[PDB]
């Protein structure tokens, strides 16, 4: 039926001008399908027939379905949509199953044929124009199209308006509208809870939006993108994973994608040597023999995806806990709950190590990303219960040259702690030798020599072939490093070095600094300096 | 009768998302806004209205009540420019004071067709609720234009105590007023009050000290005994320091540092390095001739953390030739958070960038930008909001101003 609301005001973009696209021949028997189904609709008022006063048009095109061998009817607004305004976004986000409250019942009703209730502003109708062709019949929409771009946003301001009215009357009941499905759920008892439904449906219908009968509309158990949806709460279907004979490089991705999608919720789960059947892939359905690492591997996680999972629902009279945990260099687990063991969400995060990063920086970066996913959630950031003592934290923070912060935490005793790996002396240290390093390598030829003298008369010298200035600069001082014993002095007028003298990186994309990383490691104690170039110094 | 506002030729209307909020000022905007829907300063909009400006709220120093901020940046930069008259009074008054008179704007109705672009957002929670679309019928605070329109209406409304009282300097930027007089405290804050009242008056509704703000001088150590290192470190400087100073002169110091000694190695000064050395002294006891501020290009304001609660920063236009530097301790209170000392920093710098200029500088700030949306607007509280970039201090420009002098 279609209905008595206030039609939005619809143009298209700026200078553009409606569809002119020239309309398929189909056969005898299409023909004969769109012409009685368009008789249809034309009676019901949907869509009314036009002259030549119109020079628009879309091609329209017959489909058999599923369920009946019986022909419907496509309508390609794909240009038509191209010439459309913008609206303000859709839907801005999905809610997630962690940031839900738990309800006694909840149904969904769905007011399907309801894009074909709201009224379409009459002076756009005109760009909907389409025609129905003969063997060898103009027609325009009246109402919102199935396709059309302003479609779907226009519809839900109007569901929007005409539940305002059921709602405030109702302000116990909780309705959440998505596509053409209609969510409803409550803490009222199962009587009251139907009798508020069947309210609310007289409602709707009430502006000619039909909505299904008590006897053919859905209920929970529902599938919330990956989630098993309960009223008490919520389930992972078992993630279920192909065992086969013969893996092609393509089946890998889709099953490595799977599985990383599983890892959120699944820690444990590897998918590294089932990365390495890709290297040198040469297409995408060649045939690729499984490892016997991999094979151990892809069996290991349909143990760990055999067990489900069912968390918990939102409660706001709970304080949330974050915690979280490095499973490796680079790799974080958390989860958030309310009542210990009673997760609300999990998930991870593998950091690609990038320029030069150390795990506090790292854990920082986590509880940040958390941080703002809560708040997108719940509303609320959570305490966090934090793998590193209150000292480490301080000492860091509070020389480190960028701001950084972490919200009101907690340190927790569960290894392994995060710690600094190592702490270049502020002044330089009495007795220790004291190594000059330098570096230089012909940017052009790519040859160059590194090497360092000391105050104990020590020398040394390596030339390098296929070397550039920076790897050169920093030889210099890993050589340095290597001949010295536990304590050190090292002078250097790198320019690179400044970086890790105010970052003190543990962990880099170079390899080189790498080296040099693990050798400050084992060191007791290392002043490193730094002196402007081509001086006395 | 409303003035028709335009957008430069050629542009559109900002398309900016919103940030999510929590819950606390979820609530906050939401009361603010029926409110004054009711008053019928803003109006709920459809889905064909396209643009977005983002929202959130703030609660001013000393009041606990929430204040609703929005973010007109971006429209701003897209609103035509329009006799915005700035004096340089209050540079040298004793005592300034800033006054809230953003209320004003609403009485001022906006004309029709602009109105669209002015449409912002509350969120919800989760998602679970569609956001409540709203725009202004009325001036909108934090715009540009507002002021500007409100122009008339405003000196009008001052000139009384303007001509009663020409010792005063008054200086509106924005949401803002300045009002600044060398009257001694009892004078001012009473005269200030006064002044408040004659507003109030109307309708409408709503201490600093600018000749005390010096530009310090970089001090050098000074030691009894040199070593090595003392003398490496006092070099690095100086060197850097002559793309400033071009008289500083290094050599004579560089020679002791000539031969592989051990950093910790004891070094008298000869009297050559020691006059060198006196020398830069005092070069270094005044700021850069030549810096002249150039109305037609941009502030720029630097920002390095200096550790233990202290930040530096200079405000320049061209690198090196600094108009202003200065360093700033962390307020009471934010003994554990980088953030809330950064932003208060960023503020304090703005204010004087206006009382100043009347500009606001564009920050080069030393923290990571997810870091900085997620928490800033946690400690904002001013009306305006300044431009930002985010940056990588150089180890060398720190430990050159680390050096100034108290
Ligand atoms: C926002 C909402 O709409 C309908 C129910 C609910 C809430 S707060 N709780 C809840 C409790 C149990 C289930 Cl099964 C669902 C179903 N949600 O489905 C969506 C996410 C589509 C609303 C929702």
């Amino acid at each position: 039926p279609i209905s008595p609301i206030e039609t939005v005001p619809v143009k298209l973009k700026p200078g553009m001008d409606g569809p002119k696209v020239k309309q398929w021949p189909l056969t005898e028997e299409k023909i004969k399908a769109l012409v009685e189904i368009c008789t249809e609709m034309e009676k019901e008022g949907k869509i009314s027939k036009i002259g030549p006063e119109n020079p628009y048009n879309t091609p329209v095109f017959a489909i058999k379905k599923k369920d009946s061998t019986k022909w419907r009817k496509l309508v390609d607004f794909r240009e038509l949509n191209k010439r459309t305004q913008d609206f303000w976004e859709v839907q801005l986000g999905i809610p997630h199953p962690a940031g839900l409250k738990k309800k006694k019942s909840v149904t969904v009703l769905d007011v399907g044929d309801a894009y074909f209730s709201v009224p379409l502003d009459e002076d756009f109708r005109k760009y909907t124009a389409f025609t129905i062709p003969s063997i060898n019949i103009r027609y325009q929409y009246n109402v919102l199209p199935q396709g059309w771009k302003g479609s779907p946003a226009i519809f839900q301001s109007s569901m929007t308006k005409i539940l305002e009215p059921f709602r405030k009357q109702n302000p116990d009941i909780v309705i959440y509208q998505y596509m053409d499905d209609l969510y409803v759920g409550s803490d009222l008892e199962i009587g009251q809870h139907r009798t508020k439904i069947e309210e609310l449906r007289q409602h709707l219908l009430r502006w000619g939006l039909t909505t299904p009968d008590k006897k053919h509309q859905k209920e929970p158990p529902f599938l919330w993108m990956g989630y098993e949806l309960h009223p008490d709460k919520w389930t992972v279907q078992p993630i279920v994973l192909p065992e086969k004979d013969s893996w092609t490089v393509n089946d890998i991705q889709k099953l490595v994608g799977k599985l990383n999608w599983a890892s959120q919720i699944y820690p444990g789960i590897k998918v590294r040597q089932l990365c390495k059947l890709l290297r040198g892939t040469k297409a995408l359905t060649e045939v690729i023999p499984l490892t016997e690492e991999a094979e151990l591997e892809l069996a290991e996680n349909r143990e760990i995806l055999k067990e489900p999972v069912h968390g918990v629902y939102y409660d706001p009279s709970k304080d949330l806990i974050a915690e979280i945990q490095k499973q490796g260099q680079g790799q974080w687990t958390y989860q958030i709950y309310q009542e210990p063991f009673k997760n609300l969400k999990t998930g991870k995060y593998a950091r690609m190590r990038g320029a030069h990063t150390n795990d506090v920086k790292q854990l920082t970066e986590a509880v940040q990303k958390i941080t703002t996913e809560s708040i997108v959630i719940w509303g609320k950031t959570p305490k966090f219960k934090l793998p590193i003592q209150k000292e480490t934290w301080e000492t860091w923070w509070t020389e480190y040259w960028q701001a950084t912060w972490i919200p009101e935490w907690e340190f927790v005793n569960t290894p392994p702690l995060v710690k600094l790996w190592y702490q270049l002396e502020k002044e330089p240290i009495v007795g220790a030798e004291t190594f000059y390093v330098d570096g230089a390598a012909n940017r052009e030829t790519k040859l160059g020599k590194a090497g360092y003298v000391t105050n104990r008369g020590r020398q040394k010298v390596v030339t390098l072939t296929d070397t550039t200035n920076q790897k050169t600069e920093l030889q210099a001082i890993y050589l340095a490093l290597q001949d010295s014993g536990l304590e050190v002095n090292i002078v250097t007028d790198s320019q690179y070095a400044l970086g890790i003298i105010q970052a003190q990186p543990d962990q880099s994309e170079s390899e080189l600094v790498n080296q040099i990383i693990e050798q400050l490691i084992k060191k007791e104690k290392v002043y490193l300096a730094w002196v402007p170039a081509h001086k006395g110094i | 009768e409303t003035v028709p506002v335009k957008l430069k030729p050629g542009m559109d209307g900002p398309k900016v998302k919103q940030w999510p909020l929590t819950e606390e000022k979820i609530k906050a905007l939401v009361e603010i806004c029926t409110e004054m829907e009711k008053e019928g300063k803003i109006s709920k909009i459809g889905p064909e209205n396209p643009y977005n400006t983002p929202v959130f709220a703030i609660k001013k120093k000393d009041s606990t009540k929430w204040r609703k901020l929005v973010d007109f940046r971006e429209l701003n930069k897209r609103t035509q420019d329009f006799g915005i008259p700035h004096p340089a009074g209050l540079k040298k008054k004793k005592s300034v004071t800033v006054l809230d008179v953003g209320d004003a704007y609403f009485s001022v109705p906006l004309d029709e067709d602009f109105r669209k672009y002015t449409a912002f957002t509350i969120p919800s929670i989760n998602n679970e609720t569609p956001g409540i679309r709203y725009q202004y019928n009325v001036l909108p605070q934090g715009w540009k234009g507002s002021p500007a329109i409100f122009q008339s209406s405003m000196t009008k409304i001052l000139e009384p105590f303007r001509k009663q009282n020409p010792d005063i300097v008054i200086y509106q930027y924005m949401d803002d007023l300045y009002v600044g007089s060398d009257l001694e405290i009892g004078q001012h804050r009473t005269k200030i009050e006064e002044l408040r009242q004659h507003l109030l008056r109307w309708g409408l509704t709503t201490e600093l000290h600018p000749d005390k703000w010096t530009v310090q001088p970089i001090v050098l150590p000074e030691k009894d005994s040199w070593t090595v290192n003392d003398i490496q470190k006092l070099v690095g400087k100086l060197n850097w320091a002559s793309q400033i100073y071009p008289g500083i002169k290094v050599r004579q110091l560089c020679k002791l540092l000539r031969g592989t000694k051990a950093l910790t190695e004891v070094i008298p000064l000869t009297e050559e390095a020691e006059l060198e050395l006196a020398e830069n002294r005092e070069i270094l006891k005044e700021p850069v001739h030549g810096v002249y501020y150039d109305p037609s290009k941009d502030l720029i304001a630097e920002i390095q953390k200096q550790g233990q609660g202290q930040w530096t920063y200079q405000i320049y236009q061209e690198p090196f030739k600094n108009l202003k530097t200065g360093k700033y301790a962390r307020m009471r209170g934010a003994h554990t958070n980088d953030v809330k000392q950064l932003t208060e920093a960023v503020q304090k710098i703005t204010t004087e960038s206006i009382v100043i200029w009347g500009k606001t500088p564009k920050f080069k700030l030393p923290i990571q930008k997810e870091t900085w949306e997620t928490w800033w607007t946690e400690y904002w509280q001013a009306t305006w909001i300044p431009e930002w970039e985010f940056v990588n201090t150089p180890p060398l420009v720190k430990l050159w101003y680390q050096l100034e002098k108290e």
